[PDB]
């Protein structure tokens, strides 16, 4: 961890510190011992957990601990029975089923558990392989890994910088620090101290950054992981090993259910000890409690629900790498978005052009077909000609039928923008450039800030030389003595100069780079056709020009971004722009997108409006704030918290990746779920620390797409509002699914409680309730995830993570007590009907379980005096168990119907709008019919055939459940916030 | 708040009370459809089971004639069962009717309705169980190697056993069929090697016949016909190998009497007797 940056030092101080020489370098022995001590110049990959331990750790998470305890108890019960010569089995079956359930749930949880992976593989595309380093004054090619701090390295154009160097000799070196700032604008390099911050010091080259053109010489200062990109990779790989909000909700639900199961098991085990029961009976009761109170199929059902949503989102070109990330977008409260590449198109494009003392507005959409800004007006022909002819950029080959804005261009960004504009608005400038012959003069020297090209008109009428020139507007104006306004030329009026200057100031205020244009026709009287031209600019005049127009470029936002941001802000989400660009451009883009509204106004703007000191204005009036990198590097964390809390609209500018991480962490300190969108290397630490990270697909980089939880393949920023829609719908339907899963636990638990307490014959077995848990409820649990939105999902506020939970006390109370008890009552009605219709009246079944389950007795006397053999008793027991199973199934049909809604009514939502619900009901019909009249024709797994009337006894209880739930929802609807909403709504 | 607590507790009290009321009402409506005189269904008890009296636990009998405690359990159980079959408890004539000593047709005592009052039961006297009655023989045969077990047919309401017609060949000629009035019962060794050690079999039934007389059927239901004494058949062996375990099977033959592989007591026995020296 080294941060003692010393770019202020002169060459000699660097020499003394690093013990080298420009002419000499480092000796071979010196370099070898450096390679021994400091370490290779290579990004060290991180330690990763092998997948098999990641898979094995899934077998102890969720409800699996309880299932393992149950399997151990099953084995203990079997060994006790085997000691006492009991070949009944029925317990190896249960143990095998429990182990299989554990294995399957672990498989599903492993499938849902993240993706792991590392970011280092993405950096290989940028890291150079070799480097031209000098040792003992000899220029040799050495692999970049072998390069070590202290040696002199020479960098040419078009190759990656071998390591972090301090430039000492430079000659026209321009680097591309897009990995540190996110901007592809070439940054010039020098050999002098420019800025205190090492990221803008202009005399330091950075590891893996590319040198666009020129030669440079520098002394290596940092290597390997101590470089800036090294720290970026270390941060992007060493953070993010944290749970997701949906994982926390599921863990809380598991904690509630496991606590309920443990408490009931402990208390009833103590009671069984206090009631003269054998240990075998007690442990069998404990196994039944454990199996009944655990929703085995729910944790896999949640995974399947997330998978279905992920597939139907990936159908919309939205790849979801982490399955848990489908939910997070929707509980998100803050979206920290990168500017360039994400909000904007990352392409320089003309936006405003000024002529006739008016400001014209140009379309900037990516898929635009034509431009129309009062083209029929005067002076436009001269502007068109000067834009077309005065350009050097050229299109790349193999572009016959390529979209115009998607055509690759070789040249400067500004030249590319003007060339794209001319191609769009004129169609074919290649013919126009060909027909107008170009004199071999185009001075584009540095420190000039202008360039001119002499042409001869192809029109037979005029046939005069033309000198078109564009460059910095001030230089254009100082060389201009007249302006062309609607054909004819006005003199250099004071009012015209004032209009020029105010247009300049306002166009700069919109954060755009203006370029001035001017041309001067050369009459043939003074310049003949055969007159020679010289590059020295002495053979032709460069004064007394005429100003035609003034164009500016913006790097505009994408077409769908402003509407998406407006919808996100209308959905209760707070959007923050965190960018590495200059504050002026960031503020302009924020105003142009919607992050800062037109009415909202910042502190600096208030100070400008009132002309008062910036310290005099009260910050309470300002509703927006723009914070630069320097204002944030010296900001105490409490100040950052207050800045985020106070201002609704914030823009961060000139921020390093570490500062982006700081902002994300500070936003998460407010108990807010944050989402980060980005498409660059500098966004990787933020894309990892964020709860959900979204990356662009076409414009994105490999590091960002590896560090993100979701990738937008078509770069449609509008997919965020659909993601929020899907996340909120997922949360609601997950509440519904959890309620429907938990409601069937009580009908499975009550029979064993009654069997222990009142000594009835076993109303239902453990394998039978496992059949309920695994077979019948799974498809309806999937079906409840297809419920449409009850109300305006995208009009609510984001849920509070701490206050609002997926499984609150209301849902658990309603699922266990209000419902579930009714289902147990209906099932017991069916059970008593089955037993009484064959001879055993309800009151004769009290405390009969000891004599009922005695294989010795074969003359048990029922209510009518008949004598029952042991096998007939257990066959009647199986009949009652199957009937109780069927009663549970039918009341679960009713409960599926009532769980289709939470506040609405089945009359409003619709019974048949969700066909997967009816598929689930049909599946239960088929499964129960099979389990009754197939398996059961041969008596196996405590299933027997049922009489026709035993299939319909519990139907009135299902109707009662439906009527009660309809009344509850009706009273919730009628009187909101009336002790009924607060207590009965879940 | 305290008022909120009171309101929620009142709601839960009324809600659970209403649920209990609905449950009890459904139970009452269901019970209104079952008769107190005959069961609605007899799906499981239609083929009657066969059961012995000593009520042995693991389907085994292991005792020693020497030590009284070795057979004390069996003797006490037989005494407990046969106490109610003593003629001293059957003397009253208002509730008992002396039915003839010769097997006859089943007696139809009216119909399963509250009218006609209670029913009268044919009396079964212990004298018919020769030398296993306990009148003038102690230990109920559990002297040196003379075990005997009382076989009974499980009670079923409205059950009229149909003895097999002697058209088809049932077994070796018993020299007395009397099919229309006696349900045949025969005890044989389970497999071949136990037939050589089981010894002779002595059957003691009413009228000297080897089976259950049909005059005692049908049963009427412990309400119309309480104090009903089912017919008994004492089976004594009198000859069996000492210090050897013999598996003996007793089967009740009839057209209506059924058997089952799943149910081992549906008209069959699996009893083992071992007489230690
Ligand atoms: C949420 C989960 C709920 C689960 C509920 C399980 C409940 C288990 C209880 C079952 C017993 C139900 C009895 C209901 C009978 C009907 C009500 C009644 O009016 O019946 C009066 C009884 C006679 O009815 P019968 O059967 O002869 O009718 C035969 C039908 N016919 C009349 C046509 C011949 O009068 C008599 O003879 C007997 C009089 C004496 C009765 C003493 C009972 C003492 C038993 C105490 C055990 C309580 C355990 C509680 C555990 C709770 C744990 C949460
Ligand atoms: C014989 C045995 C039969 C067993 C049958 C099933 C028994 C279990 C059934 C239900 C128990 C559900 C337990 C839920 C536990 C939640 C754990 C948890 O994570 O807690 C967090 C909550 C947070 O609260 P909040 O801010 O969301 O609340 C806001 C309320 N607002 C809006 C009014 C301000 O803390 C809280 O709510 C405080 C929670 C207080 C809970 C007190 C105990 C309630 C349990 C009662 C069951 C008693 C036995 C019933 C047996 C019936 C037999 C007929
Ligand atoms: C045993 C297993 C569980 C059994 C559980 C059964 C629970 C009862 C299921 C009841 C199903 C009702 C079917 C139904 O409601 O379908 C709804 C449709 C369309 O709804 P909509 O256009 O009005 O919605 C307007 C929506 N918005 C207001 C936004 C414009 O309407 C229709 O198909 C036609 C029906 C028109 C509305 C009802 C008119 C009166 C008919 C009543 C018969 C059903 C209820 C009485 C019987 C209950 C069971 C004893
Ligand atoms: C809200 C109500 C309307 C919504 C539900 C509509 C359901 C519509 C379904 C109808 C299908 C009915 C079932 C199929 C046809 C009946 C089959 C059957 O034969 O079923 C009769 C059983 C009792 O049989 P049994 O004595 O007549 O047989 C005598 C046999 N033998 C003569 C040999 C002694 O009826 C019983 O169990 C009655 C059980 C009573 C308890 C049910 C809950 C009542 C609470 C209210
Ligand atoms: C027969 C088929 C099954 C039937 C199931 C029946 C379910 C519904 C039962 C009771 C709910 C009745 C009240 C609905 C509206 C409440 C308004 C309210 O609670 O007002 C509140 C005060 O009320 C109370 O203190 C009493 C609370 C209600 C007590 C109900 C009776 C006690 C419990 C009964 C449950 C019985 C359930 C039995 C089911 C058995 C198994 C099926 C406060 O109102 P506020 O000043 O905020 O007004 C708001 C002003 N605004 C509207 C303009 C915004
Ligand atoms: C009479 C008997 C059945 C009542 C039993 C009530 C039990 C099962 C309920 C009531 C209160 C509940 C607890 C309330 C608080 C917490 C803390 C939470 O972090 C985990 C769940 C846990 C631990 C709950 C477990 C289940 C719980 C203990
Ligand atoms: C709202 C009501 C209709 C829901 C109740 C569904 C009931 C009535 C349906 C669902 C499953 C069906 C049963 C499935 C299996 C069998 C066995 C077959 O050999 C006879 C028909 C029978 C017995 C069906 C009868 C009708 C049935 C019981
Ligand atoms: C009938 C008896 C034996 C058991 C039932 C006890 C019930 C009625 C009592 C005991 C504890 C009570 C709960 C205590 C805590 C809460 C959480 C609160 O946010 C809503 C009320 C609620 C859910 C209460 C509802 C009523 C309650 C569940
Ligand atoms: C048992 O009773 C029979 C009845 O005939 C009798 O013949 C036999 O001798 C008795 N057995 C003994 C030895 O008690
Ligand atoms: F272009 Al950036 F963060 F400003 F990726
Ligand atoms: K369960
Ligand atoms: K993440
Ligand atoms: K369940
Ligand atoms: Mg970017």
């Amino acid at each position: 961890g080294m941060d003692l940056d010393d770019h202020r030092l002169s060459n000699t101080e660097l020499e003394q510190k690093y013990g080298t020489n420009i002419i000499q370098g480092l000796s071979s022995v010196r370099a070898t011992e450096l390679l021994a001590r400091d370490g290779p110049n290579t990004l060290t990959p991180p330690k990763q957990t092998p997948e098999i331990i990641k898979f094995l750790k899934q077998m102890v998470g969720g409800f699996s601990i309880l299932l393992w305890i149950g399997a151990a108890l099953c084995w203990i019960a079997f060994v006790i029975q085997y000691v006492n010569n009991s070949a009944s089995l029925d317990n190896v079956y249960l143990g095998a089923i429990l182990v299989l359930v554990v294995i399957l749930t672990g498989i599903f949880a492993y499938y849902q558990e993240a993706k792991s992976t590392n970011i280092m593989a993405s950096f290989s595309k940028m890291i150079p392989q070799q480097a031209l380093v000098i040792r003992d004054a000899e220029k040799k090619v050495i692999s970049a890994e072998q390069l070590v701090v202290g040696d002199v390295v020479e960098i040419k154009g078009g190759d990656q910088i071998p390591a972090d160097i301090r430039l000492v000799f430079s000659q026209g070196c321009k680097v591309d620090n897009s990995s540190l700032t996110g901007e592809s604008e070439p940054q010039a390099r020098s050999t002098e101290f420019t800025h205190e911050n090492p990221l803008e010091t202009k005399n330091i080259g950075f590891y893996s950054t590319t040198c666009l053109e020129g030669t440079a010489t520098g002394i290596v200062i940092n290597t390997g992981d101590r470089t800036i990109i090294g720290r970026i990779a270390s941060l992007a790989s060493g953070v993010g090993s944290e749970k997701t909000p949906i994982a926390i909700e599921i863990e809380h639900f598991v904690h509630i259910v496991a606590g309920v199961a443990v408490s009931i098991d402990i208390i009833f085990f103590i009671t069984a000890v206090c009631m003269k029961y054998y240990v075998l009976d007690a442990i069998i009761f404990l196994i039944s409690i454990i199996v009944a109170n655990v929703p085995e199929g729910l944790l896999a059902t949640v995974t399947v629900t997330l998978s279905l949503t992920a597939k139907r989102m990936a159908k919309k070109n939205c790849l979801v790498k982490n399955l848990e990330a489908v939910e997070t977008l929707g509980s998100t409260s803050i979206i920290c978005s990168d500017k360039t590449g994400t909000l904007t198109q990352n392409r320089m494009t003309v936006a405003h052009l000024w002529f006739d003392n008016q400001i014209f507005v140009a379309d900037t959409s990516e898929n635009q077909t034509k431009q129309a800004f009062d083209q029929s007006s005067g002076t436009w022909a001269s502007l068109s000609k000067i834009i077309t002819l005065c350009n050097r950029a050229e299109f790349r080959p193999g572009q016959e039928s390529v979209p115009i804005m998607k055509r690759t261009v070789v040249g400067d960004a500004s030249e590319t923008a003007l060339l794209k504009f001319s191609e769009v608005i004129l169609g074919d400038v290649m013919g126009i450039r060909k027909r107008n012959h170009k004199v071999a003069e185009i001075p584009f020297n540095s420190t000039n800030k202008f360039q001119l090209s002499i042409h001869e008109t192809e029109d037979p009428n005029n046939k005069r030389f033309l000198v078109v020139m564009k460059g910095a507007p001030e230089r254009i104006l100082e060389k201009c003595s007249t302006i062309m306004i609607n054909g004819q030329e006005q003199p250099l009026d004071k009012s015209s100069a004032d209009s020029f200057h105010t247009a300049y100031m306002e166009l700069g205020g919109l954060g755009e780079r203006v370029l001035g244009f001017c041309h001067l026709y050369l009459p043939a009287e003074q310049f003949p056709q055969s007159y020679i031209f010289d590059v020295d600019s002495v053979n032709f005049p460069t004064s007394n020009f005429c100003f035609v127009g003034l164009l500016s470029m913006i790097d505009p936002p994408r077409s769908t971004v402003p509407d998406a941001v407006s919808k996100c802000r209308s959905a209760g989400i707070k959007v923050i722009m965190v960018t590495g660009d200059h504050p002026i451009t960031a503020k302009a883009i924020a105003k142009s997108v919607g992050i800062i509204s037109a009415n909202n106004e910042t502190v600096e703007d208030i100070a400008k409006r009132r002309n008062i000191a910036v310290e005099q204005v009260n910050k309470r009036e300002a509703k927006a704030a723009v914070v630069t990198g320097m204002e944030l590097k010296d900001m105490t964390p409490e100040q950052l918290d207050e800045l985020l809390t106070n201002y609704q609209e914030i823009v961060f500018a000139r921020t390093s990746p570490q500062q982006k991480l700081i902002i994300v962490e500070g936003c998460q300190r407010q108990d807010a779920i944050v989402a980060v969108t980005g498409d660059g290397v500098n966004d990787s630490p933020a894309l990892k620390k964020a709860d959900i990270g979204i990356a662009m697909g076409i414009a994105g980089s490999d590091a960002a797409k590896n560090a993100a939880d979701m990738v937008l393949l078509d770069d449609n920023f509008a997919s965020i509002v659909t993601g929020v829609e899907e996340g909120r719908l997922i949360f609601d339907n997950l509440k519904k699914t959890i309620a429907y899963t938990l409601t069937s636990n009580i009908p499975e638990l009550c029979p064993f409680l009654i069997y222990i307490v009142a000594g009835l014959p076993l109303p239902i077995g453990t394998i039978t309730i496992l059949f309920i848990d695994l077979g019948t409820d799974i498809i309806p649990s999937i079906a409840l995830a297809y419920e449409k939105a009850e109300s305006d999902i995208m009009n609510r506020k984001p849920r509070h993570k701490k206050k609002d939970r997926l499984v609150n006390t209301q849902l658990a109370i309603y699922s266990y007590l209000h419902i579930g008890l009714m289902q147990a009552l209906g099932g017991f009605l069916v059970y008593f009907t089955v037993y009484a219709q064959q001879g055993f009246w309800p009151t004769s079944l009290i405390n009969l379980r000891v004599a009922w389950e005695t294989d010795d007795i074969n003359d048990l006397e029922d209510s009518y005096g008949q004598e029952w053999t042991r096998y007939q008793r257990k066959y009647l027991e199986w009949t009652g168990s199957t009937a109780f199973f069927v009663a549970i199934m039918i009341q679960q049909w009713a409960d599926l119907i009532i769980c289709k809604t939470r506040r609405n009514s089945i009359f409003q939502q619709g019974l048949f709008r969700n066909k997967v619900i009816w598929v689930g009901i049909a599946s239960q019909v088929i499964v129960a019919l099979i389990l009754s009249y197939g398996l059961g024709s041969v008596p196996a797994l405590s299933f027997t055939m049922l009489r026709v009337q035993y299939w319909f006894v519990a139907v009135p209880h299902a109707i009662l459940i439906w009527v009660y739930d309809e009344m509850r929802k009706l009273f919730i609807r009628l009187y909101p916030g009336s002790w009924w909403d607060k207590n009965m709504y879940y | 708040t305290g008022g909120s607590w009171f309101k929620i507790l009142l709601f839960y009290v009324i809600f659970y009370g209403c649920l209990a009321g609905i449950f009890i009402g459904t139970i009452q409506v269901m019970l209104l459809t079952i008769s107190e005189l005959k069961p609605t269904y007899q799906d499981r008890v239609a083929p009657p089971g066969l059961t012995q009296i000593p009520q042995i636990q693991k389907t085994e009998i292991s005792f020693r004639p020497n030590d009284p405690k070795s057979y004390e359990a069996y003797v006490l159980n037989i005494i407990r069962f046969l106490e109610k079959y003593k003629d001293s408890a059957q003397k009253d004539d208002m509730i008992f009717e002396d039915c003839g000593s010769m097997p006859s047709e089943p007696k139809e005592r009216g119909e399963f309705n509250h009218e006609r009052g209670e029913r009268k039961v044919c009396r079964f006297k212990l004298d018919w169980l020769g030398n296993c009655s306990g009148l003038n023989d102690e230990s109920y045969g559990y002297k040196e190697g003379k075990p005997c077990i009382i076989i009974k047919l499980n009670r079923v309401l409205g059950f009229k056993p149909k003895p097999p017609k002697n058209e088809s060949l049932e077994t070796y000629p018993l020299t007395m069929k009397y099919n229309p009035n006696v349900l045949p019962v025969q005890c044989t060794g389970k497999r071949d090697e136990d037939k050589d050690k089981v010894g002779n079999i002595e059957y003691f039934g009413m009228g000297g016949f080897y089976g259950f007389p049909l005059q005692y059927y049908p049963y009427y239901g412990k309400l119309l016909q309480p104090k009903y004494l089912q017919p008994l058949l004492a089976v004594q062996f009198t000859n069996l190998t000492l210090d050897t375990e013999i598996r003996i099977e007793c089967k009740a033959y009839g057209e209506n009497i059924g058997y089952s592989e799943k149910d081992r007591f549906q008209g069959r026995f699996d009893v083992k007797i071992e007489v230690k020296s």
